[PDB]
């Protein structure tokens, strides 16, 4: 019995803590995605700056 | 021809010619100065005016004062003359022993050399390091890389490859610190004085130092490389000697070329270098290469900004190196030095026709059980180590101490460990580590392959920790 | 596409890294206690 | 006989004078010099400066003319005389070239004496357009069981060859020029593939290493090494992926079969870079100039696969891209991702695991399909295609895959073994049948019962066995180019008969 | 009117003023308003020179008269400013009268080269116990306190500021180290705090506050660290040993850009010039340990740098770890955690290292290190003789590395702690009291056992004979305690 318990609840904790790791992905590739497009542009801002400044 | 000085804006200086026009990348006097200040022709602005880039401090200069032109590049003392003195970017000694009194004087900038003079020959250079003979062995006549951050152990590293190869070197050997440090410029001065290596008594030497450090201003840090090279290339074509280039860091050229490209007129190219940061980059290394008439063996020191290997300085010297050493900031917090990347590294020679059958399996069979150990490293983090496979338990073991048995104390490296340094043969680590992976030491604790040299040392840790 | 790789984890250096250094520091100094003992007792044959 | 053969040269070359058209360099610097005068001056038109070093007229503007140095510029003086070639660069081409390493103008730099060209080819011609193109069918065999399996390539089709530093692209791209000897020595006209390697931003020594490696492998007497090194002025790496790229036009025109590797086209673009910056054109994007796409738009769409009416003959690109940390987000790897047809990535992780090539079958992608295959490899590569996706679909188990499912598991271990089937040497490809009769004996479940470690040992034993006693029914498949029924049985029988052996 | 000599404004705007004229200006040589105010030659264009002003330039208008001084921008220099707090250009405001300086000194003089400097022997004693124990630093090197806001690197500079009286008062001149404090972007009110908490501690006699703070023109704030640069190379001359501390050189170099931006000058990386690395590379590389040749003195340089959000590799954080000898890590984590000095000694290294450490030290170091990087190996997250005891002797390590602010420790005094922690006499105690026994088994030293604190401080090293009074005395004390 316990071990059959244990099982259930292994496979359940395990789909729980899946879960949340899918949620903390999809929050953190949109953090991610606005983070490279910041990126990108305070590059492509720096060098505008610099030839314009010329 | 006499010029004057319009523009001392920064460390960059206009000079208008009106007579004769010097050609770029020539060597200028300027007349008036207490000490020798050297302008380099950089660009042609027209009106006949040239933007030069200074090799010292452009403190004191006025507009008008009269400049000079040599009529050639920058001109090196070099020969057998300038073996254990140490000398500035424009080739005077700055060791106080005198006036390097040589025959001969060569221009700082060259041509590379051509590709029939290219030689396809590449033996192999064991050095004593167990993961750098190992997993990324360097080649006699070869272009070393030692890529690394601030503190991974380049320095230290370098000191250790001098230690172990130059003095068992035939040939003479060059050292180019390219802004660095002038204490460690001092500390390696006073340890090759006392190591015998540079002899001020006598003319024994074999070690020339070249020294532009990070107080000089960027026109001086982007030219001392080639004041070396130049002295190598000497040594390497005047003379059929094998050569040794030490360069100590060679990144600074780039970066002292960025800091002089906003005010000698360029738009910025990507994370604000140079435009022609790959050009001339290229054109300092095609130099550095072992033709027919003779071999340089060059051992590169790389800074990597924040660790950032994708940094356009870093990216670009991967094409112009053989055997490259990456030393990685998570091993050495781990302990473990040198800290030499075992799935990083890379040799050119690194293949069964070349360096046999035994070691090019040694070799893989650590890189792919250390990539294994990191994939494990992972379902590690959640599923828990005591609740692995008997079986990955294993590999994770084995996996533990390769990673410690690459570790190695240094002779340069006694004053912070304390360990005695070692030297380990080439055929010792083929065989250390194919019983290693056999699991000959299974039975071992890991901490007894921890800072040993030969195989043999670690069983006698181990033993010797079983004693206590 | 974002993508990653093998051995991530220890290199985000957040909780989980520490976490598996520290799980794996702790087996191997117990399986190091017990090789050490193993090994005393073989070298007193 | 020196001396009399030096005076006969001088006698024959002849000093010639006439018109020009020239100006004065009003300000040179970076590789850059501003000309004033040369009105007549087409764009992109080669001009030869006073010191002998050419150049190419870029920008035209109305004050000056912006030209690039073909080489250092020490050499050019301000009120230097710039005179007029009066034609658009252009390169020599022609069967002359094979064997032979030439620059980014096609300059010998071997020592083997001059080019023997008999015509002249520019560099800047259009690609040909939708009519004269049909869809690529023949197969362009690489050698490597990987990519003629999973990742075909046709002739005519444009294939990146993609990934980090380190990783096995150059040694792909030698591979695939060596294979191609099979064909080249034998008679078959329509299989023979000449190929045109372009080294950019790369030490001469690797160049030299190169040649050496083909030499010795006697591929060189079908290949053309054009040579942009790092040494070389940023013009001339700009240059030198148009120069091959008409090298192997001249191929294709004339219904020959042409293979061109563009090798390091990032520091192609890079070398732009370099030019439009010095030249104050607007930058863009990681300070690349806005027509960069452009530069290697115009360049991969000359290669094509041209129909009957033209001659049939074909262009294949194999670009090569050095993506920095795996980011295929980056400007051009997303430009010539775009651009070319498929790609053939390689991961780090996968080269230190033991899969060398380190070819990421998940990555890599090949739009022209299974219509660059023979038969017999089409066969097999469907089954080995499919049964490799359902690996990769369950390889996250291999960890824990004990306890698992009886399916699971039989997935793993085909997986595991196709997976080791991949793996091969470095310089040594395979034939077309052998690779094929490789991927059957692994598809069809004869490896299971086989130990995973043992599969590369079985396959180089089972290659010899079949090369040598088995010849026949090789033969016999190449010809043929399809696995047929009775060709199925016998090699169900030499298999099973191989298996039996093995132990 | 002359055109050589002297000049006039053509176009004065945010503190930047053209002039024309100037014809025998030189670079970087300081010119003279007509309204007093005085400036720094940078720009020398061909029509104009470009002049920063050292001041408000509400005073400066067009057509106002510019004239040269004749001499490249010098800062008053000599032993005459112990005690005083001055400006950017040596000028007292600190209300105690003029200083009496005999002697000038230019701010941009170049660093010693390789032959006069000398290895670093000298240990640079800072009164606290992490930096002394595991990050030890020489005299002559260069550690860069970085960290991010509020974390304790100007704690840490205090600290070693006051630490320095005990050697300052003494007897021998080879231990003596002269204190400067530079003051870079502060405001005015933090400087009055500071020099208040050192006249409290009497550690203003030996210091030396160059104060250029957030009021003050951007180009006095650029100038400020290489004035504080030229001070501390009088006493590294004429060997004596002085301390500066550039708190902080990101200000500075935020200075430095406003200074270059306003001179049309491109900008690079994060809109800071192309030579910022070399603007604090030059300075640095002035911090050098001179040989017996040269008198023997040295400037030991205590540079600090502001990161955003603990991002340690931006731009000048990066240029000014890869310029300095070691880093001492400052965490934010570390510090609410307890942990303060929050020093992550994980990652704080020092170049020179066991180069320039007492030997007693060194020796207890050691083991403490040792130990301390086995307890961080299972840190976080069960042999109780094997994990549990190391983890027990780690934690006790660390709560012995905290330390209280402005009370620096004599050296013998750290090396007796040090080693009643490291020889397995505080296991037994709670971890929460450790602190407690601490100050009581400090107390108990100084009072009694002064002699053996003596012994050890005398001799350099704990010898048997030493090592078995502590053990007695730290049994004793132990029991009695608890
Ligand atoms: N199939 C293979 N098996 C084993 N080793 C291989 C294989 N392919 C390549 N290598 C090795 O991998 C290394 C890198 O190969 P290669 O030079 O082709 O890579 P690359 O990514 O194109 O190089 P680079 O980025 O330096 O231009 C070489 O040492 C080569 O011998
Ligand atoms: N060793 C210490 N023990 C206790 N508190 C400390 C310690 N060091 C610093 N603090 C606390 O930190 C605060 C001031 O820190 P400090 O001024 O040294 O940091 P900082 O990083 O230099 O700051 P800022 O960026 O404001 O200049 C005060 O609240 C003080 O009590
Ligand atoms: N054997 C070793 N190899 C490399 N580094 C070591 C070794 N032992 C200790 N270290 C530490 O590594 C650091 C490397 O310093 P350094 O060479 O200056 O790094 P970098 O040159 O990258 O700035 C030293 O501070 C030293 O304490
Ligand atoms: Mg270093
Ligand atoms: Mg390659
Ligand atoms: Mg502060």
């Amino acid at each position: 019995e316990s071990t059959t318990s244990e099982q259930s609840a292994r496979m359940t904790a395990m789909d729980n803590a899946s879960k949340n790791a899918s949620e903390m992905i999809d929050k953190l590739t949109l953090t991610f995605n606005r983070t490279r497009q910041a990126v990108i542009t305070k590059e492509l801002i720096e060098i505008i700056s610099g030839a314009a400044a010329l | 021809a006499t010029g004057r000085i319009v523009a001392v804006i920064g460390a960059v200086v206009d000079v208008q010619f009106d007579e004769g026009l010097p050609p770029i990348l020539n060597a200028l006097e300027v007349q008036g100065r207490e000490t020798r200040l050297v302008l380099e022709v950089a660009q042609h602005l027209g009106e006949s005016t040239v933007r030069t880039i200074a090799m010292d401090g452009t403190e004191g200069l006025v507009r008008g004062q009269k400049v000079l032109d040599s009529g050639a590049p920058i001109k090196i003392p070099v020969g057998p003359e300038t073996l254990g003195r140490i000398m500035n970017v424009i080739g005077e000694p700055i060791d106080e022993r005198g006036p390097i009194k040589t025959k001969q004087f060569a221009a700082i900038h060259a041509e590379a050399p051509e590709f029939m003079e290219m030689s396809v020959e590449q033996e192999i250079l064991v050095t004593g390091i167990k993961v750098v003979d190992l997993l990324a062995p360097y080649a006699k006549g070869g272009k070393i890389g030692l890529f690394g951050g601030a503190g991974v152990g380049k320095t230290v590293l370098i000191m250790e490859l001098i230690n172990n190869v130059a003095k068992a070197h035939g040939g003479y050997s060059v050292f180019a610190g390219v802004g660095e440090r002038t204490r460690e410029g001092n500390d390696l001065y006073h340890e090759m004085i006392e190591s015998g290596v540079i002899n001020l008594k006598d003319a024994t030497s074999k070690v020339a130092l070249v020294y532009g450090q990070m107080n000089e201003p960027p026109g001086a840090r982007a030219r001392v490389a080639l004041t070396g090279l130049t002295v190598a290339e000497y040594f390497r074509d005047q003379e059929g000697q094998d050569v040794l280039l030490f360069i100590d860091n060679i990144f600074r050229f780039t970066q002292a070329g960025s800091e002089v490209s906003a005010l000698l007129g360029r738009i910025p190219s990507a994370v604000g270098y140079q435009p022609t940061l790959a050009t001339d980059m290229g054109t300092m290394q095609e130099r550095i290469t072992t033709t027919k008439k003779g071999s340089i063996t060059s051992v590169q020191a790389i800074y990597v900004p924040a660790d950032d290997l994708t940094d356009p300085a870093p990216a670009t010297t991967f094409a112009h190196l053989d055997a490259t050493t990456v030393l990685s900031r998570a091993i050495a917090e781990l302990g473990i030095y040198p800290a030499v990347d075992p799935l990083d590294s890379t040799s050119r020679i690194m293949d069964p026709n070349i360096v046999g059958s035994e070691h090019y399996d040694v070799a893989r069979g650590v890189q792919k059980i250390l990539q294994d150990y990191k994939s494990l490293q992972d379902i590690i983090a959640i599923l828990g180590m005591d609740e692995l496979s008997e079986e990955d338990k294993l590999t994770v073991s084995r996996a533990r101490k390769i990673q410690r048995f690459l570790s190695q104390p240094f002779q340069v490296a006694e004053v912070f460990t304390g360990h005695l340094g070692k030297l380990v043969p080439l055929k010792e680590t083929i065989k250390g580590f194919q019983q290693i992976l056999a699991g000959e030491y299974d039975h071992l604790p890991e901490q007894a392959f921890y800072m040993v040299g030969p195989i043999e040392e670690a069983v006698a840790k181990a033993d010797k920790l079983a004693e206590e | 596409g974002v993508r990653s790789g093998a051995g991530a984890v220890r290199d985000a250096g957040g909780a989980f890294g520490k976490k598996e250094q520290a799980d794996e520091e702790r087996y191997f100094r117990a399986r190091a206690r017990e090789q050490l003992a193993a090994l005393k007792k073989h070298h007193e044959n | 006989e020196v001396s009399s053969i030096l005076e006969e040269r001088i006698l024959g070359a002849d000093t010639s004078v006439d018109l020009e058209e020239t100006g004065r360099v009003l300000s040179i610097g970076d590789g850059i010099a501003r000309v004033h005068g040369l009105r007549n001056v087409q764009a992109e038109e080669m001009v030869e400066f006073s010191s002998g070093l050419k150049g190419m007229s870029l920008n035209l503007e109305p004050d000056n003319v912006g030209v690039v140095v073909f080489g250092n510029d020490k050499l050019i003086k301000e009120g230097d005389i710039v005179k007029r070639t009066g034609a658009i660069v252009d390169v020599p081409v022609g069967e002359e070239l094979l064997g032979r390493v030439v620059d980014a103008l096609g300059n010998a730099i071997d020592g083997k004496g001059p080019i023997g060209s008999k015509t002249r080819r520019r560099v800047g011609l259009k690609a040909p357009g939708i009519i004269p193109r049909i869809s690529v069918r023949e197969p362009m065999q690489t050698g490597i069981k990987a990519v003629d399996s999973l990742v075909p390539i046709g002739r005519g089709q444009r294939e990146l060859i993609i990934g980090d530093r380190q990783t096995g692209k150059t040694s792909i791209a030698i591979d695939t020029i060596i294979n191609q000897k099979r064909f080249n020595d034998g008679t078959d006209e329509k299989k023979k593939l000449y190929c045109i390697y372009v080294a950019i931003g790369q030490k001469r020594s690797t160049v030299a290493q190169l040649v050496k490696r083909l030499t010795d492998a006697d591929a060189m007497k079908y290949t053309i090494v054009v040579s942009a090194t790092a040494s070389d002025a940023a013009p001339l790496q700009y240059l030198a992926p148009y120069s091959g790229c008409s090298m192997g036009e001249y191929f294709r025109d004339n219904g020959k079969h042409a293979l061109i590797i563009y090798d390091d086209l990032s520091k192609q673009a890079v070398a732009y870079r370099q030019m439009s910056l010095l030249l104050r054109r607007p930058p863009g994007r990681e300070a690349y100039p806005g027509d960069v796409f452009y530069l290697h738009s115009r360049l991969l769409e000359r290669a094509a696969k041209m129909n009957d009416a033209f001659g049939g003959g074909s262009l294949t690109a194999l670009p090569v891209i050095e993506t920095q940390a795996g980011d295929v987000s980056a400007y051009i790897p997303t430009n010539v991702i775009s651009i070319t047809d498929g790609q053939i990535f390689l991961e780090t992780e996968l080269f230190y695991k033991g899969i060398r090539p380190a070819i990421n079958v998940g990555l890599s992608v090949s739009r022209v399909g299974s219509a660059a295959q023979t038969r017999a490899m089409k066969q097999v590569a469907g089954t080995m295609k499919l049964e490799l996706a359902q690996y990769r679909e369950v390889a996250a188990f291999a960890q824990f895959g004990s306890d698992l499912d009886a399916a699971t598991q039989q997935l793993l271990s085909r997986g595991v073994r196709l997976t080791e089937l991949l793996k091969q040497g470095q310089y040594a490809p395979m034939a077309i049948e052998e690779q094929v009769a490789v991927i059957y004996a692994g598809v069809r479940g004869y490896l299971d019962k086989l130990e995973p470690s043992k599969i590369t040992k079985f396959e180089n034993a089972f290659l010899s066995h079949v090369i040598s006693q088995h010849q026949a029914l090789l033969g016999k498949i190449r010809a043929d180019g399809k696995i047929s029924e009775e060709t199925d049985a016998k090699l169900k029988e030499i298999v099973t008969n191989f298996l039996a052996g093995f132990e």
